[PDB]
This record gives structure tokens, C-alpha cells and sequence, in this order.
């Protein structure tokens, strides 16, 4: 947890990242524990619900946050949920055993549909609707039965 | 002693039977010490005399 | 009620103010951009105060960027949070490197009695007439009343916010304000050579006047060291603590019930009023026990090194005390003789203590300044036990302060607290409160009798003290009011009285018509209630009309990207300790269940089942109590599953039942001993008799039992045998899956449930719930859109089917039966080949991963460049681990997870067990499941009409350098970030999207 | 907990107009296929002894 | 109908002043 | 391991008391927590040390021994040491016998590539662009029975024997102590098919321009365990029928 | 109690405290259970309780001032509760 935010602070400072705009950490294991191969995927999961939301949940296990932490210019560590305006994107870190580092950037889905014209939108917009009418009786059924 | 222990055995006789009761109590009296020594601990020797 | 509660271990520092400043602003920001706070409210000021109080260099940065990004056109409300955050961001620097400040702000209420038509008593706090500001309080307190004789808020709080910094100097003192023959409401008194203690005149104007620059300027407490017990949640105690922190103090606080509850308490309070170099120390404590007093002073004074704090105290307030209710001079008994105990012998003992720590270290010009608790009413009502006897004896401490040898350490000064009313109606008497106040007397609000026992802090009647002991009156005129015990009685009647007799009339008139209308307008009066069902939704995307998305990216955009080569998440799920990722969702984001997430967290865990059939004769459709096969409607699921549902959910003790019996409190080991004597005989098949045989050799004696056809075994001297043995095991908490959870309730068979390991009933849940995230029901529709060959796997596990491996090395080892094929199933590849063999039945790709704890990202690192080789079209992506009693020993051995039996000496709970970032956190919480994404091209993601969660724009790996350390993290995905600088005068026009577009 | 948009099913002799009302008040209801549960609950109707039969065929099964 | 129709026949110590706050001469019982 | 004599226990109810032998005070508790009624501790009060009676209705483990039908495998030539290659004996104690054969074998794969000393290649590359693409299909095998069978039979077994059994501590020690790399670590599992999954990784990796050159291939172990589960699945050839 | 300064309380002076203070209570408060159970409601007994003029004006008196300022209370107490029929109080301020 020093080594990670050491690491994110870095990478921030070396692409100037604006003073006084930090990323705002998010410690989902706080409440799921550390389940080893799956941490990752249970981590984009949130990164995806933090993404179309704009909530981002806070670290209510933060009582005290280590004073070696405030080094950290560039991090920035809630212990309470904060209902933003929209997040753009989510980076997620993962430290394995045996030298495995990992980093995913997830985009907002929104950035994708200014690359297509009004028409194929339109049209998209049409198929999905009734995909999702679809899934919610698929759910609904196989929840009960 | 193999003898008694199978003559033991045949009366269905436990030789230990005494040393465990014992030992058991042996343990209340150090819990209850425990409580006595606390409440000295407390009041004062003065005070609980 | 003397038994030890103080241990150091249980001990919790707060003190991370430069984090809490940041995430206060932050919250506010966003309180006031979506309306919740306005202009006109009195909360945008005392938390103004609060972010000013945390001033430093990073806040002011952090502030200035949020305030000059915010676009002023997109609505009033980002106006509004513009203004304000700049007069903010002024403040901020004007006060920097200035000492922070108690300053209450609060709009001061006096009480308000109702009785209405129906004689209902409701007790309400109603703003007061001409006291609309701290300020004036210090004026009403100082002109006294009629019975103590002797021959830009709330409109424009923007502006206010901009006069918080601005120190107010007035020409003239309120001491001079003081009417001569008027004694005032707040006063303090002076020791006469006949022994009593008068109202001073000049002592009490020197009070005041610090009293009035507190109510203007506030009050700095920066390095002073407090001790403070009996301020709970809710008391006079806990609204001195508010203040003491406010203005930078580092304050030891005591609780008598710790707890999750507790210590989260004041968790939010330094969080939202700890200034900068303030800290909060909260220990368990019990003012009754002697060993718990002398224990708790040495931790303060001892030094860090040898486990302490290294302080020394500048104020003792000891407010710790116990209720005695109907305690009558016949019934002084035990609880009594305790109170007294806690609420004075124990008091002395504490002076006693922090008196033999300063002399020790030679502290001479230090003194702790003590602020005793006195009532002006000794024996006055009377049924206080032995109350009376313990507030009066502490008055013994104003003349010994003279005449033994510890003035130089301690100094008194006794606050005679007066009627300070309490929440609502039962709290205190607040119901008499309104008529007490007519006979010119005057009650406080806890927080303005927070302001005066505050005022005893001041640096002004902080130098008295260490003259003389200070007698400070904070009863606002109840000396005066004569025979109170029988006028507040009578006060109580004349409420009662009214009350009753309207109730009375109110009751017949009820009667003496429901007798005239019997059941008809009395009964057709009643209306029909909708208790709403759980509508569980799939949560998809949002999609903004075209006009509306082409804003948020820049238009050179459309025709640039090859979306063939855009990796784009269509749809995800997990099984872990919160169910799904709907469940998890709730409980991470908003810590409660919604109706929606009570059902489906009882429908995963197995207390609800729909039926529609027949049920107990007549024909039922809806859920019903999977134990009882009662009905149950969504309305009553909340109350009866939720606490069921809490227990067995998310890190808890490890249950048993779930990990094949494994107890961590109870581990089968087995010792290798040697028969000194031979054995009994027992029978064995002749088949095992020859493997014993075969094993032993000379040891071992096997005979056939000529009618049977079995064989004797004697065991022989020299022999070996296995002994079992139990190790106690010290990691008793896990992120388990809910209690419940099982495969039957999604519809996986028992053939396949018997032939997989558990690991594989978690990933097959996941695939499912990840597929209808992405719309698609039927997996096959798939092949709709892309070939056989266009479908990958390229998710995997750390360690695999571990339940399989202790099969293998373990089971097999004890002749225990174990499936044939078990081999297969341990294989971290079985899980994918299941999903396929299931439900997929591509021919595509299959890249398993194994990353330890980053097997999830390297999934997706793979998933993406199979995609962008076009090998695959779409991948199935993730990760998933099992938590069994073999992993758990060995991360143990490691030390790499928490030690829980250590967890419990720090006084933690489970729950409170993972916490990341944090000073005390001391390793990891072993857990299990899955979790499942599955990615597309953006191209076939928009041709299928499947919902599109977020693009994966980057996923990368690296290793670290040379080490001799295989769990060591490293620095090595900083190369992510890997640019060259040397030449950064001109921007690269490669980053120009225009330019871009242009080649195009 | 809301209190009903119907109160008397007196109120069904407009029915077009009570129609429009909870459907106002619950405009999700327009866009969404009915629950799984609530297919079970409308059958479950259909067949009340004490209630006139639906003039309509409601499902394909074994009844 | 028979059988459907027998069945249903069948069933129908705290010294923090959180509580009371004894440091106010009031809470007691003025 | 000798296939010819496989070491299994039976588990017996003890029909008769056993004689009472020594134990140290805290592995008597144990044997207590265990037993419970079934088993009497008594402090030898000269000594300090317990004695131990197993009662009637005790459970024991006794030992016996399995004739196994696959007694016959592709084994390195007997000799080979990881020693006689250059490899110290502090490695070699810490590490899982299959991480020497994948050490041994990157060494001599870098003199077959002329490249005697690895850090060349940083000559020419970022320290970003060397991959390990490597992997096993069950990895430390023989790190596992020490976790599954060592620890349960109270034998000694080093600490960190976890971290030597996960498929991806091979490529962790080949980096760790030759190459020194910041580059992709992608290591498959491909049962039988994990060397051209590797290969197949190590293409995609370079094609996307994560890396320029990437270590890639295979390894296992033979192991008691294995040997036996191969054998209940009816995929090796039975040695007796041959 | 003798030198005892506020540094060294402690057991003795905590059992002065019980035999001076809280346990005087406890015998006025049986006398009164004594004369309530037989309803003598017109005899009462006169409590003369040694007073010090000398509230903690000497010091190393343990807690021998606490102890004697503290039955003033029952000064206050005799009018405030439900025992006046049963007990008086007359309290002496003993000199030298």
C-alpha cells in the first residue's frame, strides 16, 4: 500500500498531472478481502459501476491514513462515498507475487459514440433497447424458476 | 505392573480417575485466586483486611 | 463494575487532518453542484471554518483547480459553487500559517413546550428573538435579568464566508456593558476571608471579555495536551471535544463501551472538525477501576518507545459518571458506592497520578489545568444516591490546592454547570425548560454550554487558575429562583393537568361519535396502501440522445478510430462474499440494501424460493420461506432476512460447513511415534492385511481367521504409527462466499456439481450473469456475428482446483475415496475448458493465465492483444481463486495475511479487519470467488446491439529488477508512464487530433 | 409506500383516463415486459373460481 | 381436489453521559 | 518413492489402550485438543515432559503399502546437478527442483543465442521490452506435497514453500537472478499445450510492440503425486502389461 | 490519616472514607428501614454528625476533609426527601 501509491504518484508527477488534481484512490478489498486471482476482475467490475454511476465509494475502514501517505501529492484517499458529476476514466493496479505488475485504463462508453454518425447511434441505440427488454424477462425468469 | 493394569482393566477401575479430578481442581483454585488477587489488586490490602 | 477495561493495545490515534480537509471540500463541492446545500444555509459557514482550520499549501492547490475548472454556464448551481469556492480559496490563504479556531456558529435556539387540541405534549428548539449570533449571547449573558439583582447568515452565507478571517476589534469590552447591582448570568466568584465564595465583579469582567473574543475571533487550543472522559456521543462531553479539536488540540478521550460503533463515531468527528496538528486519541476505559486510572496516566506520560504517547497534559476534564435515579438515603447501596468511586475517590487518583508523572520528569511550569464538574444544587431533589456527597467533596479541592505541595503541577478551576437542556422532551426535563426560562432564568443548548466550559480554556482564565483555583458559575440564575425542587414539580402538574384534561375531552369526542356515525364515516375514513414488490433491475448503460454525446468528445473524432480495434467491456459478474456484482455494488457504494438488494441477497443465499403451485391446499404464486414453505412478501424481507443476511455475508469467522469441516481453532496434524509395546489384533480383508504387511515387514503379524477368511494384524514392537494432533491456528476470518450460495439455485446439476471442484461452479455462475450483463441469453447468438473460431478464453487462477490438489496429496494418501479423474479438475485450464464444454463451444483461442494476484489484469492484457491479432473477435476475461485450510496455513507462514488473535488484542472486529492505506494495517484477508468481463470490437459490440460498460484503452505487465524476494512488490509498471523529455520546448503535433484528422 | 392512484375500482368507469394516470405515475411500466412473477400472478387470476371467466385465451399449456 | 381440499382443512455499565448526561444538574430528575 | 512400495495410512479405532510415551507440554496439548477423553496427559514431575496414554476408542493411523503398476519414466540422466552448471546451494535449497531445470535451461538458450551475458540486450532494448512468456501445466509439484502432506505429517518444510509451487515463480527467479527485465510477464497453463500457447503468447506480444524479445517454452516435474493420478485416469501405460 | 497528600491516596484513606462518609449513610438509612417497618413515624432519632470547620485548609488528612464536607448534603437532603419523620440531623462543628 506504499509501494502502489509511490508508484501511482509517480507516473502522475512524470506526465504532469495538474497540481492540487489527484487521482482519488478507491480500496475495494476493504470489504470484499483479497481473493487472489479474482482481485482484478471484482476491481473492473467497480471501476465499470464507478464509471457509468459517477459514485465513487469510499474506504470506510480508513479510520487513520498512514502519515507517510501525505508524501503523496498526487493521491487522495476517501473514507466516504462521493456522488460526482461523471468519471472520464479508472486506472486499475494489481501487484502479484512473483514480480506481476498490471495496469488497466477503462474510458467512459461515451467517448466511443462521438467516432459514429448520428445514423449508426440511432440504430444502436434501437437494438440494444430491445436487447435489454429481452434480458430482463430472460433474469426474471431463470431468478424464479 | 502389567499384571495390576490388566487386573485394572478387568474390574474396569480407573487408576487416574483421582489425579484428573485433582488436576481439574487445581485449575478452579488458580481461577479463583485470579478473582481474589484482582480485587486486592483493586481495594488494597487495607482495605479488603 | 471495577473490572479492567484500559489496555494500550486497544488504543486508536486519529490524527490524518491533511487527507480529511481534502475529502470536506471535495463533499462539499459536490453537495453544492447537485443543490443539497444552498447559499442561505448556516452548513456551507461551519464547514467553511472547518476547511480554513485545515489550511495548508496542498489544500489551497487542490482547491484552486476544482474552483477554476468548474464551467459557470451549465447551470445556476456551478455559479454559485464558483463564487462561493473562491472566496473560500481567499479565506484559505489568509489563514494559512495562522493558528486554528474554535468558533460555534450555530443558530441559537431557546426552547418551545406545545400541548394541541388532543393534549399530544411536543417539545420543539425555536430560534430565538434578538439572538440570532454567538456574538449576542455573550451581551445577554453579561446584563444578567430581572432576578439577578444585588442592591449576512441566513440569506447570503457566500458573504459571511468572506468575514470569517477578518478579526473584529471593538473600542469598548462588554465588562463595562455589565449593569452595576446585576450580577450576570455566566460569572466568576471570589473566596471571602469569611470562607464563602461571592460574586466578583472584576474576576468575572477579565471571563466575559475572553468570552466575547472567542464569540468573535475563536479560540486557538494549538499544543495543548487534553484528557477528557464521559463525553459519549450525545453529552455536554462530546461538544467540548468538537471544540477542543476545532482549535487544534491533541486530545486523549475515554470510552467506558468500545466498539465498531464508537470508535467510528469519532472516526467522523475528527474527520470533520480535527484541525491542522489537532489528533484524537480514543482508549477503552473504566473511571472506576484504580489499575485502569494509574494504567491510562502512564500510557499518556510514558514515551513512544516503551509503548506510550510522550505527552503531558495541560487539562484533566473528568465528566465520567454514572446515573442514580430513586436512590434514597434507605437505598445508598452498591451502585452507589461505585458512583462515588467513578465521580470522585477516582478523580483524585487521577491528580494523584498526572501530580507523580510530572515530578518525576521535574515538570515545574507546566500545570494541568483540572475543570471539575460541580452542580450549584447539593441535596436539593434529592433520589441522586450519593451524588450530592461526591459534587460537594470535590470543593475540598479549591483549599488544598494551598495547602499540600502540588500547585505547581495541577490548578482547579470548578465549573458550577447550570440547566443545559438535552435532544427532545424526555431528554433532561426539556418539557419545564420554557417555564423555568419565565422566571427570568436562562437554559443552554448543549453547545452553548460547550462555548462557556470552553471559555475556561482561554489563555485569560487559564492565567487566574495558576494564581488562585477559579470558581466559574455557568448556571444562568437558578440560584436565585427559591424553592426549586417544589417549583419544577409544580411546572410538571400544570403540563400533565392540561394534557390529561384535553386528552379526556378528546377521547369521549371520539366515542360520542363513533356512537353517532358507528362504523360507516368512521370506517370508510381509511384509505388503500400500495407496500412496493422488488423490481430487480439489469443496470444498463444510459444512452444520451446523438446531440448530447457529440458534445463530450471533439469532432474531429468521427471516421478517425478503427473501432475493429477499439476493446470495449460488454457485460460483467462476480461471485464473492456480497453475492453479485449488483449486491457488492450496493453494499461497497451506499454500506445498506435496497429492497432489490434484500431479495436478491435471500434468493442467493437460499431463505427464499418462489412457488406457483399449490401451497397448504389452495393455490399460491410469490416467494415463500425455503425452510418453512411460508409465505413471505417483499415488504417483510428486510426485517426478517436482512440481520440473517448481514451475519453470513462478506468477512466473518470461517464457518466449517462451508470449507469441508476445516476449524482453524482445531487443525488435524499427525505425529510419527513408535510402538514401545505390541498392539491388540484387529481384522482386516486379506488384500489390506498383505499391505500392511508389505509396509512393515517383521513389525507386523498377519494371520488368517480359518472361518472367516479375514486376517488378524498385530502390530509389533518397532512399529510406526501416525498419532493425529490439533494445532490451535491464529487466522479465524475470511471473505467467504454468503452462507447459502449454491449452485442448484442458477441451475447447475448435481452430475456436474459432484464432478467439478467449487471453484468451477463459481466461474460457470460468473460466465452466465456476465453474458445476460451483455444481453446475451443464449450464448450460441454469438455465432450469429462471428465464426466458431472468433470466441476466446483467455481468463485463469493464481493456484487453481485446490480442493482437487488437497484430493490428490491428502485424501488419496488417507484411503479416503476421491473421483478417479480428480487430476483434471486441479488443472488452472479445467475451469475455461468447463465454460466451454457448457455453454460456449467455441474452437477459438484459450490463453490461461497464471499471476499470482494479478492474474485478472494479465487476463485482460491477453484478451485485448488476441483481439487486436484478429484471432478473436470476443473473449471471455477474469479471474478466480478458492480458499481452502492448506492455502490459508501456508499465507500464514508467510505472514503475509493478518493475524486475527493479534487483531482481537487491537480490540478489532472483522469487519474492521482489511484496511487498506491506513497506519495499523498489518497484512491481507484471504477470500474467494470470481469475477467475469467480456470484451469485444467496438465494431461488433454496436453491429450486435450489445450494452458497452467502458473501453479498455491501455493493459500492460511488467516485472521488477534483481531480488531474492518472490512476495516483494516492485516498481516495474511505472513504464507505462515512459516518455523522453529531453526535447519538450515545441508541442508534438502528433497529439493534435486536427493534424491527425487532416492526414487522414 | 405510497398510498393508490385506484382507491375504489369505481374509479375504472373512465377507464381510459385511470389508465393514463398510473401510468404517469409509473411511466417504467410503458417500456418494460412484464416480470416473470407477474405473468404467474395474472394466470393465477385467470383461474378464480369466484370471478366470471376471461373472455380470452391468456397461454398455450397444458390447461 | 380430494386430497388438496383435507390438507387445507388442517392449517385454516455506561460512565460516557451518552444515556443520561449526570454532569447537567438537570438530566438526574429537577 | 519407490512404486513398487507406495507409503498409504489406514485410519483404526485403537480397540485396547496403548503404552504411555513422552511428549514435550505443548505437543502433549496437542495431542489433547485432538483426543480429548480418548487420551490422558500427565505431567513426569522430574522431567517437566508429559506422558501420553491413547485411550480405548482413540483413533490412529497406521501405515501400509500399495503395489503401483507404473514403475517405469523419461527421468534426467541420474548424475544431473545444478551445481555441475554454476547454480549455489543457497538456490538450490530455496528453490523447487523444476526452477532449476528452467534456470539451466535459459542460461544455455542464451549461449545457443550468443548472448553470454543477458544485460546485452539492454545495449540494443528498454529494459521494458524483454518478455517472459514461459510456463507449466502444474508448476512446483514437489513444493505442493510440501504443503499437502509435509506440513500434516509435522516434517520440515521451509516457510515460503507456497510461493516455489505457483506456475509463475520459475519466470519470477530466471528474472530475479539473470535477466533483470521490466518487460510482459504472461505465463500460460496449457496442460500438455503450454509450450506453443507460449509461443503464441510471445508472438502477440512482440506484433503489439510490448516487447522486442521474449523467453518462451515449457516445463514439469515427475513426481509420486501425479504419477499416481496419471495412472487412476488410465492415460500412462501400465508397466506390468507392457 | 497523616501526610497523606493527594500524590498518596490510596487504600486506607478509600476505607477511612467508607468508615467516615458512606457508611454513616448506610446507618442512617437502616435506622430509618428499622423505624418505617414498625410505622414510628413521631420518634425520631437526633443524628449529631462531627463537622470540621477545616475543609482541606491543613492537608495530609487523606480523605478526612471529603469525608466531613460531604454530610452537609444531608442538611439539604432532610427537606428534599422521605426520611425527616424518621431521623434529624444536628450537625456539630466541633473546635479545639
Amino acid at each position: 500500500d506504499k509501494n502502489e501509491s509511490a508508484t501511482i504518484n509517480e507516473m502522475m508527477k512524470h506526465l504532469g498531472r495538474s497540481e492540487g488534481n489527484p487521482v482519488i484512490g478507491v480500496f475495494q478489498k476493504f470489504l470484499t478481502g483479497h481473493p487472489k486471482g479474482a482481485a482484478g476482475a471484482w476491481m473492473m467490475n467497480g471501476a465499470l459501476q464507478i464509471l457509468n454511476s459517477g459514485i465513487i465509494p469510499g474506504n470506510r475502514n480508513a479510520d487513520n491514513v498512514d502519515k507517510i501517505l501525505e508524501q503523496f501529492e498526487y493521491v487522495l484517499y476517501p473514507s466516504k462515498t462521493l456522488k460526482t458529476d461523471g468519471v472520464r476514466a479508472v486506472s486499475i493496479t494489481s501487484f502479484g507475487f512473483g514480480q506481476k505488475g498490471g495496469q488497466a485504463i477503462v474510458v467512459h462508453p461515451d467517448y466511443l459514440y462521438g467516432a459514429i454518425t448520428e445514423d449508426r447511434y440511432n440504430e444502436y441505440v434501437a437494438k440494444v433497447s430491445a436487447r435489454e427488454k429481452s434480458a430482463y424477462k430472460f433474469f426474471h425468469n431463470g431468478m424464479i424458476y | 505392573r502389567q499384571q495390576l493394569q490388566v487386573l485394572a482393566r478387568y474390574l474396569k477401575m480407573d487408576l487416574d480417575n483421582g489425579e484428573r479430578k485433582f488436576l481439574k481442581e487445581k485449575d478452579t483454585v488458580a481461577e479463583l485466586q485470579a478473582q481474589l488477587d484482582y480485587l486486592n489488586a483493586e481495594l488494597g490490602e487495607f482495605f479488603v483486611n | 463494575g471495577v473490572a479492567t477495561s484500559f489496555s494500550r493495545k486497544k488504543a486508536r490515534t486519529f490524527d490524518s487532518s491533511w487527507n480529511w480537509a481534502k475529502q470536506s471540500l471535495l463533499s462539499l463541492y459536490f453537495e453544492i453542484i447537485h443543490g443539497v446545500l444552498k447559499n442561505v444555509d448556516r452548513e456551507v459557514v461551519s464547514e467553511a471554518i472547518n476547511i480554513m482550520n485545515r489550511s495548508n499549501d496542498a489544500l489551497i492547490k487542490f482547491m484552486e483547480y476544482h474552483i477554476s475548472n468548474t464551467d459557470e454556464t451549465k447551470g445556476e448551481n456551478y455559479q454559485l459553487v464558483k463564487t462561493l469556492g473562491e472566496q473560500l480559496i481567499e479565506n484559505c490563504k489568509q489563514v494559512l500559517d495562522v493558528d486554528p479556531v474554535y468558533k460555534d456558529v450555530a443558530k441559537p435556539t431557546g426552547p418551545k413546550t406545545a400541548i394541541d387540541k388532543n393534549g399530544n405534549i411536543t417539545y420543539s428548539e425555536e430560534p430565538r428573538e434578538k439572538v440570532r449570533k454567538l456574538s449576542q449571547y455573550v451581551q445577554e449573558m453579561a446584563l444578567g435579568g430581572p432576578i439577578t439583582k444585588e442592591s449576512a447568515l441566513d440569506k447570503d452565507s457566500t458573504k459571511e464566508v468572506a468575514s470569517l478571517p477578518n478579526k473584529s476589534t471593538i473600542s469598548k469590552t462588554v465588562s463595562s456593558t455589565i449593569p452595576r447591582e446585576t450580577i450576570p448570568f455566566l460569572h466568576l466568584r471570589k473566596k471571602t476571608p469569611a470562607g464563602d465564595w461571592k460574586y466578583d465583579r472584576q474576576l468575572s469582567s477579565l471571563f466575559l471579555d475572553g468570552l466575547e473574543k472567542a464569540a468573535f475571533n475563536g479560540v486557538t487550543f494549538k499544543d495543548k495536551y487534553v484528557l477528557i472522559t464521559g463525553a459519549g456521543k450525545g453529552s455536554i462531553g462530546a461538544e467540548v471535544l468538537q471544540g477542543l479539536l476545532q482549535g487544534g488540540a491533541k486530545v486523549v478521550v475515554t470510552t467506558s463501551r468500545f466498539s465498531k460503533q464508537v470508535t467510528d463515531y469519532y472516526q467522523s468527528i475528527y474527520a470533520k472538525y480535527g484541525a491542522k496538528g489537532s489528533t484524537l486519541i480514543v482508549v477503552p476505559f473504566n473511571q472506576g477501576s484504580k489499575q485502569d486510572v494509574e494504567a491510562l496516566i502512564e500510557f499518556i506520560y510514558d514515551t513512544e518507545k516503551n509503548g506510550g504517547l510522550g505527552w503531558d497534559l495541560d487539562a484533566i476534564i473528568p465528566f465520567a459518571a454514572i446515573p442514580e435515579q430513586g436512590i434514597e438515603l434507605e437505598h445508598i447501596d452498591s451502585k452507589s458506592e461505585f458512583a462515588h468511586r467513578i465521580m470522585l475517590t477516582n478523580i483524585l487518583r487521577m491528580m494523584g497520578c498526572v501530580k507523580k508523572q510530572k515530578s518525576a520528569r521535574g515538570i515545574e511550569t507546566r500545570p494541568a489545568q483540572v475543570i471539575l464538574p460541580m452542580s450549584p444544587n447539593h441535596g436539593t431533589f434529592g433520589g441522586d444516591g450519593m451524588y450530592s456527597e461526591s459534587k460537594l467533596s470535590l470543593e475540598t479541592l479549591f483549599n488544598r490546592w494551598h495547602s499540600e505541595s502540588w500547585a505547581n503541577q495541577l490548578t482547579v478551576c470548578g465549573a458550577i454547570i447550570g440547566w443545559t437542556r438535552g435532544t427532545g422532551l424526555m431528554s433532561a426535563n426539556n418539557i419545564i425548560a420554557e417555564g423555568i426560562e419565565k422566571m427570568g432564568v436562562r437554559t443552554f443548548s448543549q453547545k452553548e454550554m460547550a462555548f462557556n466550559l470552553l471559555g475556561l480554556l482561554t489563555p485569560e482564565v487559564v492565567e487566574l487558575c495558576q494564581k488562585s483555583p477559579v470558581m466559574a458559575d455557568l448556571n444562568g440564575g437558578l440560584q436565585f429562583v427559591p424553592e426549586l425542587k417544589e417549583f419544577t414539580a409544580k411546572l410538571r402538574k400544570e403540563l400533565v393537568e392540561t394534557s390529561e384534561v384535553r386528552k379526556a375531552v378528546s377521547i369521549e369526542t371520539a366515542l360520542e361519535h363513533k356512537v353517532v356515525n358507528g362504523n360507516s364515516a368512521d370506517a370508510a375514513y381509511a384509505q388503500v396502501e400500495i407496500q412496493p414488490r422488488a423490481n430487480i433491475q439489469l443496470d444498463f448503460p444510459e444512452l444520451k440522445p446523438y446531440k448530447q454525446v457529440k458534445q463530450i468528445a471533439p469532432a474531429e473524432l468521427e471516421g478517425l478510430l478503427d473501432l475493429e480495434r477499439v476493446i470495449v467491456v460488454t457485460g460483467f459478474a462476480e461471485v464473492g462474499p456480497w453475492g453479485s456484482a449488483r449486491t457488492r455494488w450496493e453494499m461497497e457504494a451506499f454500506g445498506e440494501f435496497s429492497l432489490e438488494g434484500c431479495v436478491e441477497m435471500a434468493w442467493i443465499m437460499g431463505f427464499i424460493s418462489y412457488h406457483n403451485g399449490n401451497l397448504k391446499g389452495r393455490p399460491y404464486t410469490g416467494w415463500v420461506d425455503s425452510k418453512t414453505k411460508e409465505p413471505v412478501d417483499d415488504k417483510d424481507v428486510k426485517a426478517k432476512y436482512e440481520t440473517s443476511i448481514l451475519e453470513h455475508s462478506g468477512i466473518r469467522l470461517i464457518e466449517p460447513e462451508l470449507f469441508n469441516g476445516y476449524n482453524p481453532e482445531k487443525k488435524e496434524m499427525i505425529q510419527e511415534v513408535i510402538v514401545e509395546e505390541d498392539l491388540e489384533p484387529f481384522e482386516a480383508s486379506k488384500e489390506t492385511a498383505e499391505q500392511f504387511k508389505h509396509q512393515h515387514g517383521d513389525k507386523v503379524d498377519i494371520f488368517e481367521i480359518p472361518e472367516t477368511g479375514e486376517y488378524s494384524v498385530k502390530l509389533l514392537k518397532g512399529a510406526t504409527l501416525y498419532i493425529p494432533k490439533a494445532l490451535r491456528f491464529d487466522r479465524l476470518v475470511a471473505g467467504q462466499i454468503p452462507t447459502g450460495w449454491n449452485a442448484k439455485t442458477y441451475g447447475i446439476s448435481d452430475d456436474i456439481i459432484s464432478q467439478v471442484d467449487p471453484i468451477t461452479l463459481f466461474v460457470l455462475v460468473s460466465v452466465v450473469e456476465a453474458f445476460i450483463a451483455s444481453g446475451i441469453t443464449d450464448p450460441y447468438e454469438m455465432y450469429k456475428y462471428v465464426h466458431v473460431s472468433e470466441v476466446g478464453n483467455c481468463s485463469g487462477s493464481g493456484m487453481g482446483g485446490v480442493s482437487a490438489l488437497r484430493g490428490m496429496f491428502k485424501d488419496r494418501f488417507k484411503d479416503e475415496p476421491v473421483q478417479n479423474d480428480i487430476l483434471q479438475e486441479s488443472f488452472i485450464n479445467t475451469m475455461s475448458a468447463w465454460v466451454n464444454m457448457l455453454l460456449i463451444s467455441s474452437s477459438g483461442p484459450i490463453k490461461t493465465p497464471v499471476g499470482a494476484c494479478a492474474t485478472s489484469v494479465e487476463s485482460v492484457d491477453i484478451g485485448v492483444e488476441t483481439i487486436l491479432s484478429g484471432k478473436a473477435r470476443i473473449c471471455i476475461v477474469g479471474g478466480y481463486d478458492d480458499f481452502q485450510e492448506e492455502g490459508s496455513f501456508e499465507f500464514g507462514n508467510m505472514k503475509a495475511t493478518s493475524n486475527t488473535l493479534e487483531e482481537f488484542e487491537h480490540g478489532r472486529t472483522p469487519a474492521e479487519m482489511s484496511r487498506p492505506a491506513t497506519t495499523t494495517r498489518n497484512g491481507f484477508m484471504e477470500a474467494q470467488g470470481a469475477g467475469i468481463q467480456i470484451i469485444m470490437q467496438a465494431d461488433l459490440a454496436l453491429k450486435m446491439g450489445v450494452p458497452i460498460y467502458g473501453i479498455v484503452a491501455m493493459a500492460a505487465t511488467a516485472t521488477d529488477k534483481i531480488g531474492r524476494s518472490v512476495p516483494a512488490p516492485g516498481k516495474g509498471i511505472l513504464t507505462t508512464a515512459r516518455e523522453h523529455h529531453s526535447s519538450v520546448k515545441y508541442a508534438s503535433p502528433n497529439l493534435n487530433m486536427k493534424y491527425r484528422k487532416r492526414q487522414l | 409506500k405510497t398510498l393508490s392512484l385506484i382507491q375504489s375500482y369505481s374509479l375504472l368507469d373512465k377507464p381510459d383516463e385511470a389508465i393514463e394516470k398510473v401510468f404517469n405515475a409509473y411511466p417504467a411500466a410503458r417500456e418494460q415486459f412484464l416480470n416473470a412473477q407477474d405473468i404467474d400472478h395474472f394466470l393465477s387470476m385467470c383461474q378464480n373460481p369466484m370471478q366470471k371467466p376471461v373472455p380470452f385465451v391468456p397461454v398455450l399449456d397444458r390447461r | 381436489a380430494l386430497e388438496q381440499e383435507t390438507v387445507y382443512r388442517k392449517t385454516g455499565v455506561d460512565m460516557d453521559n451518552s444515556n443520561v448526561d449526570v454532569v447537567t444538574p438537570n438530566s438526574i430528575f429537577i
